[PDB]
């Protein structure tokens, strides 16, 4: 390990002399302390070194020792159930161990060296190992933790270990060529993990919302992008997200949220329970904080740090949601380092490279063949925050172009008390089209058409607003009253849904389709009644308007039943109307 | 339709790159094979010459041991020094007088870099 | 209203323009102390 | 055939390197760089001196040392191999395959910047091309020789547009009066920036009409290094130039979303520390396009043609 | 018809098959000429 | 004890001095010239060839020949101890009010570490700041960084003082609670000229509000790096009262756009390249060390409160300062310069304002449970009574409905009466009766976002149970 | 050199009627294009090339498309001198310095457009100097003064951009010859903002 000594201190940038050999963006321990840093320049004989705390207080001559690793993180058993900073620190043992506050130079382990693990050993003497391959088996909580050889080690086995109690250091698999493999190992936060092939997105992320699965669905492995609007309900829609999901692992990362913000979702998240095993949801979820008074560095790479270990359990084979909040606190925390190394500002103060960076960012998502053999996928939900709403902010723009769908969350349906507060006018999903035949298969082969048909019932409502404000709504003829009444009728009844009852909290694909089935004969008979001569008021007192707008809450298992007696007495209705 | 004939393309390509590469396996295996047959002495003598040249104020001249004995020759004759290394066989590399500059001669090297040019003229050789 | 909002952004680039003249102008002077100080003292 | 070392790297910033000891690096050659791990990158000479050598890295710079690091040269000028046969490929922007298949027997290597046409050797163009679409052909006709680029939105479908008229394209010699015999076609297409949704629905696109058998494919992706996108367009262009002016092809060239070309441009000359433009572009950029545009036309005493549509978004409309 | 491109699938590896065989009738005299031009 | 005397350049607030490696980066020194007079300093930069010291105050007498250099302390430290209540101080702990120094427990540095986010727990009381428009509508929960938006000619030192002045907690409204509680105020002022400073004094000393209060004064033509070192120092003494004495302190910062042009300056005179319209690229990283050193943390009785107070450079929201405030701090109180001109005080305008912990301080078992409600309600119809103010002036009295007429009477009333209170201070249910005496001058069933049931139970009280002594 | 200058009180017929009556210039007069792109420059500076009544017409293509070159060499051959009945051509000459062409290139080929337009004068006709765009030459002037590290004034141009311009543009003129005769130099001059 390369070894020096402090030239030249001036704030956070340091020169260390005698640091030849060392290689570029190497993590360093800066001082008696250990301060870390990267290295950012290399010059003869010299390194810059860049620490992450507060450099006050250190002397020229101190030593300077470099790790000889970039930035990293540790994969293995014991990341579920944990909190981590922008760096993979854990802070609940750091609490344990320093208090209220946090220290400089607090050295702790990402992965706790004490715990015992129930070791499963799933390969013998004498077999061939290409990286990803499964060596064995952990229990962790819910989970049969895989152990993954990394990607790039190959070899044959010599030795195993039998089944028993180990910790993440007990070399569990020896090959002829002496390495050793335990149960965890490192990767560069920023070069992403490899795979066998990237497959197209054929199958659909069921969040469990009727307006996102159905108006705007996201595709397993793809991106949406979220606004954040105050009192919009963002927060709720998140947690639902995680609850109701069909992701099998969460990762939550904050990266520059306020104090008493991260607060809220560190005290909510251990008390939310995962309905699949009715136990806490924090066993299947990993969360990384950063306030906006920890250190810069910490606050850029949260986001690489989560999507690393989103990658990582996608690699086990699992289907993994990330959720990035705030990355327009990332790009602040990305424009001050480039403003620290003297770079050209290009548009609005940021670097010419932010949407290099944000792509790097969104593009690891997606389903994949691993490279043992499995199917896995991740996918990115990530709120963006503009000013005051700007949407032509830089990193809005930038965000915009390459996701694949956008959900604009609206304060005033809030307001109105609908929930969720999603405004379906500048919203908009690319994945409706290829994921059509998926549709056809599972759901029902007319479903396509009923779902444009829906929307082409809310635009027409849209379309017929100026009317409405110029004039009261009731001076308007019966057939076009009928559309606006009808689209009360939707919005009232499939698109809003209720994330605290016990049974309208999640729908399926097949209740949401039932009720659209229900609605559209509904005013298919309402239209042809219309034109049989009957008054709209006749009509605004059938029967059916209660087994409709009731369909919501009876149980995904009744619903069936529920959904023919409906369609039984709307045929029934119009049969008594003249 | 094309979905038939883009089959036969493709097998075409499929075959005419395992010719090819086969031809590459034969010619590293003959390449190889070469330490083992009196051949050698003088195509490593002519790498070492050509190393020679290629840098005019070369200091040093560093090889394998085995070739040692007959490099000395060409060092009594340029005055350049000589020194063991375990370099990659089938050439011979020199190092400057300043230190910062080098030159390589080995034979896979050679291939690795001919090769591009060479594919195009064999081609016609096999077809 | 887009009249006065296309003058507003016109002045908005103006103004970063005039901006970032000013940072390029601070950089190459700054390059110019440096290199005074660290070659010719 | 055999090769040079250089090993003595003085300084390591960012994008860019120091070599002190070669003074035969000629300006604008391509290097290999070597570290420690075994690793090659690639590189060019963007400033030569007799103090040393400027080489900016095609990549990011992680793991270099100023101990092992080594630099060779790799040819003087950039180069591709072309064929004939590559029509039916597709490559990933800097001509190296991605659809499974074997590399192609280089039948010639020719430079990818191309030099400027002599305006004596010009012809005027005056034969149309069929597009398929009736606002195109018969208001806003393209002729064979022709650079017409579409200016699209935000959230319109470029996409759509530019794999409609990949498809439809034809000559139509028939009309010509003449009644010629029929000649060859081909599309040459180039996607910069693209995210992986965009690049499976143009695979699919291609290949569900069988329309990839007249065409080859210059695909980058958006996580691809920035310098890639920068020489996609060159590659595409020099494929289409040999293609027309030595087997007598008319070629239609479409580069997709040459905002992102900008993009790429505007950092890399941010990298390199160059007085800006208007919005932070660089100040040659007008220069920079045209070398690109201006390597379409048509040639007399030639019968093949470039064509050329760009497409691109404009900002905030 | 599937039985096209059955037709077309042996067509082709008849022509895959034959390619082959006349490449092995070439390959020792392309690894002479190969090593001819490596060679200083 | 060691002396330095290697001076080589002086120039501006720089010296160099050689062979200074001892010398820790960030170190206070003292410079003594040849007449014996000395000044502080800063070390910026360490070098092994030189050290770079910036001076406070300016380099008049100084020389080449006899000026030397000497170590005061590694790291800025302040002494502090529960005796600084009732004392003033001059921004880098310097006693100015005629009084002996302290006798400290113990020396920190001014320099805070980060809160760790597990430790910390939700804000879940409120603070009675004795201002209608503050306590019913935009209600301050311990722990909550709450700022203040000001014009140039508008009284935001006033309102600081009154706040100052009028701020306590109510114990007896959660529960049983406890009657003692320990309450201080820090008073932070930044910049500030003499008359700013007089009065701020003489508000003080007048009231026997000093007894519980620590001031860190800083004036205009005070050293910059002195405005830099003052928030922190009163931050470090605010987080040690609270988290070690357990009591429940208000920290009040005068100026932050004083503080940022220091910011400002200081990078500077230490030729670092600005960012966003020259203000420096680790703006938001600074402003965020200084806001985010409140809250609660669990385990723990006390907490600490912030309200920042800024003048908007040019009325412009957009400017950085703002901007960036914006993204830390959780919501504004925004003055207004109409009602000022007016004749309102405190000119604060309900409709820009936000209180984002609001919801949380507020209910049953804290206040009372029909706050959040009327604050609704008052909010709604205020809005609806400014627009049809507007539209009165081109349509007429006769032409509207009698509800327009009753919401455009409501407006007046409420910016008469509500808004309009004066130096009075208002406890928490006076303000609850003001505003149910203001909503009974609308019809009942136009109150919508009211339960039916605190309707009849507070509903229908007339004006004059305040109008009898606004 | 030249003798004596004179003020120029003949027009220059330029064939087209707004500029011609609403707008007109004198035969040693200097006249200003500007537009955007698609506005009709080029179209203008050709008709004046092809209608108007001067001797000789010098083009210069300082930093256009290599295809408005080409019409030029192909159309001008078969069209009609409008004053001696000849070929066009013949009374033409071209400077061409496509955008793809080195940039340094086009700041000498604007001066080898005047020094000819000024020999032709000398020889005493009247002649029309046609500039396809300045602004590609102040582009040229900008990256030149770049490479030199020079400080640079608004928008990256060189401090010294509009003596280079004054200094072009005075060349034009009706001036008694050194050989007693009487000649002209008119100077239209594309800007491309
Ligand atoms: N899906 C939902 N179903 C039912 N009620 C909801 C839903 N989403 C939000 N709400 C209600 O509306 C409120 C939304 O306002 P609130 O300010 O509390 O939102 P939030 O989730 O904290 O998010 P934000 O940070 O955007 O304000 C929630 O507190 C809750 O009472
Ligand atoms: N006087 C005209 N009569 C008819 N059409 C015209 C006329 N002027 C311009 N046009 C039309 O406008 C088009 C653009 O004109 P032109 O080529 O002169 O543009 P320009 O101003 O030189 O632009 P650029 O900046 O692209 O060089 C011409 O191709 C022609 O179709
Ligand atoms: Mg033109």
């Amino acid at each position: 390990m390369i070894q020096g000594v402090i030239q030249k201190i001036a704030g956070p940038a340091v020169i260390a002399k005698g640091m030849l050999g060392a290689r570029m963006y190497d993590i360093c321990k800066v001082g008696e302390e250990g301060l870390v840093g990267e290295i950012i320049r290399l010059d003869g004989d010299t390194a810059f070194v860049q620490v992450y705390e507060d450099t006050s207080g250190l002397k020229v001559g101190e030593p300077v020792v470099s790790t000889g690793l970039p930035l990293a993180v540790e994969l293995g058993p014991g990341m579920l159930n944990g909190i981590y900073d922008g760096i993979q620190r854990p802070l609940e043992r750091i609490r344990e161990k320093t208090g209220i506050y946090i220290t400089r130079g607090v050295v702790v382990h990402a992965l706790d060296r004490e715990k015992k693990w129930a070791w499963t050993p799933m390969v013998k003497p004498g077999d061939e190992v290409r990286g990803g391959m499964v060596l064995g088996t952990v229990p962790e909580f819910g989970f049969t933790h895989k152990i993954l050889v990394p990607p790039d080690v190959r070899g044959r086995v010599k030795e195993v270990k039998p089944a028993g109690e180990y910790t993440v250091e007990e070399p569990v698999v020896v090959l002829e060529d002496g390495t050793e493999l335990k149960m965890y190992h490192t990767w560069p936060v920023r070069r992403a993990r490899p795979v066998q092939r990237k497959l197209d997105p054929n199958t659909p992320f069921l969040t469990g919302m009727r307006i996102l699965d159905v108006l705007f669905p996201v595709a397993m492995g793809g991106t949406a992008a979220i606004p954040g609007p105050f009192g919009a309900g963002k927060s709720v829609t998140q947690q639902s997200l995680a609850k109701w999901s069909n992701a099998d692992v969460v990762v939550y990362v904050g990266c520059g949220e306020r104090g008493n913000e991260m607060t809220d979702v560190l005290v909510e998240f251990p008390e939310l329970t995962d309905p699949k095993t009715g136990g806490p949801l924090m066993h299947r979820t990993v969360l990384i904080a950063n306030t906006s008074n920890m250190p810069v560095a910490a606050r850029e790479a949260s986001i690489y740090v989560g999507v690393t270990i989103a990658e990582y359990f996608r690699d086990q084979g699992f289907s993994v949601a990330l959720m990035a909040d705030s990355t327009s606190r990332w790009a602040e925390a990305l424009r001050e380092i480039s403003s620290r190394l003297e770079e050209m500002p290009a548009e609005e103060g940021y670097p010419p490279y932010l949407a290099a960076r944000l792509a790097a960012f969104y593009e690891r998502a997606g389903k994949v063949i691993t490279l043992g053999g499995e199917e896995g996928a991740v996918t990115i939900v990530g709120a963006v925050s503009p000013p005051g709403g700007d949407m032509s902010e830089p990193v809005t723009q930038s965000t915009l172009r390459i996701v694949g769908a956008f959900w604009r969350l609206d304060a005033s349906l809030a307001f109105r008390r609908h929930f969720p507060a999603i405004n379906w006018n500048g919203s908009y999903s690319l994945f409706t089209s290829a994921l059509d035949p998926w549709y056809r298969e599972n759901v029902a082969e007319d479903y396509p058409e009923l779902r444009d048909a829906i929307s082409e019932l809310l635009q027409r409502e849209a379309g017929l607003q100026e009317i409405v404000q110029l004039v009261g709504p009731d001076a308007l003829q019966d057939a076009e009253r009928l559309v606006i009444e009808v689209g009360r009728i939707i919005r009232e009844d499939f698109l809003q849904q209720n994330a605290y009852h016990e049974v309208d909290a999640y729908c399926s694909m097949k209740k949401a389709y039932g009720i659209m089935k229900m609605i559209l004969a509904f005013y298919k008979e309402a239209e042809a009644a219309i034109k049989r001569g009957v008054s709209i008021d006749e009509i605004l007192q059938l029967p059916v308007l209660e087994r409709i707008g009731r369909a919501r809450y009876v149980s995904e298992e009744e619903f069936p039943a529920y959904f023919e007696e409906a369609m039984k007495e709307i045929q029934g209705a119009f049969k008594a109307l003249a | 339709e094309s979905a038939g004939e883009l089959l036969v393309a493709t097998a075409r390509t499929q075959a005419r790159g395992e010719v090819l590469e086969e031809v590459r396996r034969r010619v590293r295996e003959a390449l190889e094979a070469l330490p083992q047959k009196p051949e050698w002495p003088e195509v490593v003598r002519k790498l070492a010459l050509e190393a020679l040249e290629a840098l005019p104020g070369a200091k040093a001249l560093v090889a394998n041991p085995e070739d040692l004995p007959h490099l000395e020759a060409l060092a009594r004759e340029r005055g350049v020094e000589l020194q063991a290394e375990p370099a990659l066989r089938l050439g011979v590399r020199a190092v400057g007088a300043e230190g910062k500059t080098q030159v390589e001669n080995s034979l896979l090297a050679r291939l690795d870099r001919a090769w591009d040019a060479l594919s195009s003229k064999v081609a016609q050789a096999l077809w | 209203i887009p009249g006065i909002r296309a003058q507003i952004r016109f002045i908005q680039q103006v103004l970063e323009q005039r901006e970032r003249e000013d940072t390029f102008r601070l950089k190459r002077i700054k390059g110019k102390i440096e290199a005074r100080e660290a070659e010719e003292e | 055939l055999l090769k040079k070392e250089y090993t003595g790297i003085t300084y390591i910033s960012g994008p860019l390197l120091f070599v002190e000891n070669a003074k035969d690096l000629a300006y604008g050659a391509i290097v290999d760089i070597k570290d420690g791990t075994g690793r090659v990158r690639g590189g060019q000479v963007i400033e030569v001196s007799e103090e040393y050598a400027v080489i900016q890295v095609f990549e990011e710079t992680t793991g270099l040392d100023l101990a092992t690091t080594s630099v060779s040269l790799v040819e003087d000028v950039a180069r591709l191999g072309v064929s004939k046969e590559m029509l039916g490929r597709r490559f990933n922007g800097i001509g190296k395959p991605i659809d499974g298949l074997p590399p192609i027997t280089p039948e010639k290597r020719l430079p990818i910047t191309g030099l400027p046409l002599n305006p004596v050797a010009r012809r005027k163009p005056e034969q149309f091309i069929q597009t398929g679409i009736s606002t195109i052909d018969v208001m806003n006709t393209l002729v064979r020789g022709q650079k017409l680029p579409i200016f699209s939105g935000s959230g319109l479908p470029a996409n759509e547009i530019a794999a409609q008229i990949a498809r439809q394209a034809t000559v139509r010699p028939d009309l010509s009066g003449e009644g010629e015999k029929e000649e060859p076609f081909a599309v040459v297409f180039a996607a910069m920036g693209i995210t992986q949704r965009e690049l499976s629905y143009f695979i699919q696109e291609f290949e569900r009409t069988g329309a990839l058998s007249r065409s080859v494919l210059f695909l980058n992706k958006a996580d691809d290094p920035t310098i890639e996108r920068i020489l996609t367009p060159r590659m595409a262009l020099t494929v289409a130039e040999y293609l027309a002016f030595e087997h007598d092809y008319h070629v239609l060239v479409i580069l997709t979303d040459m905002t992102n070309y900008c993009e790429a441009l505007r950092e890399i000359g941010a990298a390199r520390e160059e007085i800006p433009g208007r919005r932070g572009y660089p100040g040659y950029m007008y220069t920079d396009l045209a070398t690109i545009y201006e390597r379409a036309g048509v040639v007399e005493g030639k019968k093949g043609s470039v064509t050329q549509i760009p497409i691109l978004s404009m900002p905030d409309d | 018809t599937e039985a096209l491109l059955a037709r077309y699938r042996e067509r082709a590896e008849a022509e895959a098959k034959a390619v082959r065989e006349k490449a092995m009738a070439r390959l020792d005299e392309a690894v002479a000429l190969v090593l001819k031009e490596v060679l200083p | 004890k060691k002396e330095y005397t290697g001076i080589t350049y002086i120039s501006g607030p720089l010296l160099f001095v050689e062979n200074a490696k001892d010398l820790a980066y960030g170190a206070i020194v003292d410079i003594k010239d040849g007449t014996g007079r000395v000044r502080g300093g800063q070390v910026i930069e360490v070098s092994e060839e030189y050290a770079v010291i910036q001076v406070f105050e300016e380099t008049t007498g100084l020389d080449l020949a006899t000026t030397s250099v000497s170590l005061v302390e590694d790291v800025a430290r302040l002494g502090v101890s529960k005796e600084m209540l009732g004392r003033r101080f001059n921004g880098i702990g310097k006693p100015i009010d005629g009084l002996p120094p302290i006798t400290p427990e113990k020396r920190l540095p001014i320099t805070g570490l980060p809160l760790n986010p597990v430790a910390r727990r939700k804000p879940e009381q409120f603070i009675q700041t004795g201002i209608s428009t503050i306590d019913v509508m935009n209600t301050l929960v311990r722990g909550q960084k709450l700022p203040i938006f000001s014009g140039s000619g508008l009284p935001a030192n006033e309102i600081a003082a009154q706040i100052a002045r009028q701020a306590t907690v109510r114990p007896d409204l959660s529960g049983e609670g406890e009657k003692e509680e320990p309450f201080a105020v820090v008073f932070a002022a930044m910049g500030i000229t003499q008359r700013e400073l007089s009065y701020f004094i003489q508000e003080f000393e007048r009231t026997g509000a000093l007894s519980r209060s620590v001031l860190f004064l800083n004036k205009a033509d005070d050293p910059t790096i002195e405005r830099i070192l003052t928030p922190r120092m009163a931050l470090t003494v605010a987080e040690y009262l609270a988290f070690e004495h357990d009591y429940h302190v208000l920290v009040i910062l005068t100026d932050m756009t004083n503080y940022c042009e220091a910011l400002r300056e200081i990078g500077a005179a230490r030729e670092e390249i600005p960012g966003r319209r020259g203000y420096p690229g680790y703006m938001y990283t600074d402003l965020a060390t200084i806001y985010e050193r409140a809250g609660v943390v669990e385990g723990k009785k006390g907490s600490v409160t912030q309200i920042p107070i800024l003048s908007m450079p040019d009325d412009d929201r957009t400017h950085p300062i703002p901007d960036l405030t914006g993204y830390i701090t959780e919501g504004q109180i925004q003055l207004s310069r109409e009602l000022h001109r007016k004749g309102i005080y405190p000119p604060i305008d309900p409709l820009p304002s936000l209180s984002r912990l609001m919801n949380n301080g507020v209910g049953k078992g804290k206040t009372r449970e029909d706050h959040k409600q009327v604050s609704d309600q008052l909010y709604s119809a205020y809005a609806n009574g400014v627009d049809i103010r507007k539209l009165v002036a081109i349509i007429g009295e006769d032409a509207l409905t009698e509800n327009d007429r009753r919401y455009l009477q409501f407006a007046d009333a409420f910016e008469r009466f509500f808004i309009n209170q004066g130096q009075q201070n208002r406890s928490i249910e006076e303000s609850l009766q003001i505003a149910w005496a203001l909503l009974s001058m609308l019809p009942q069933g136009e109150l919508k976002r009211i339960s039916k049931d605190h309707i009849g139970k507070y509903y229908g009280q007339k004006l004059e149970e305040i109008w009898g002594a606004p």
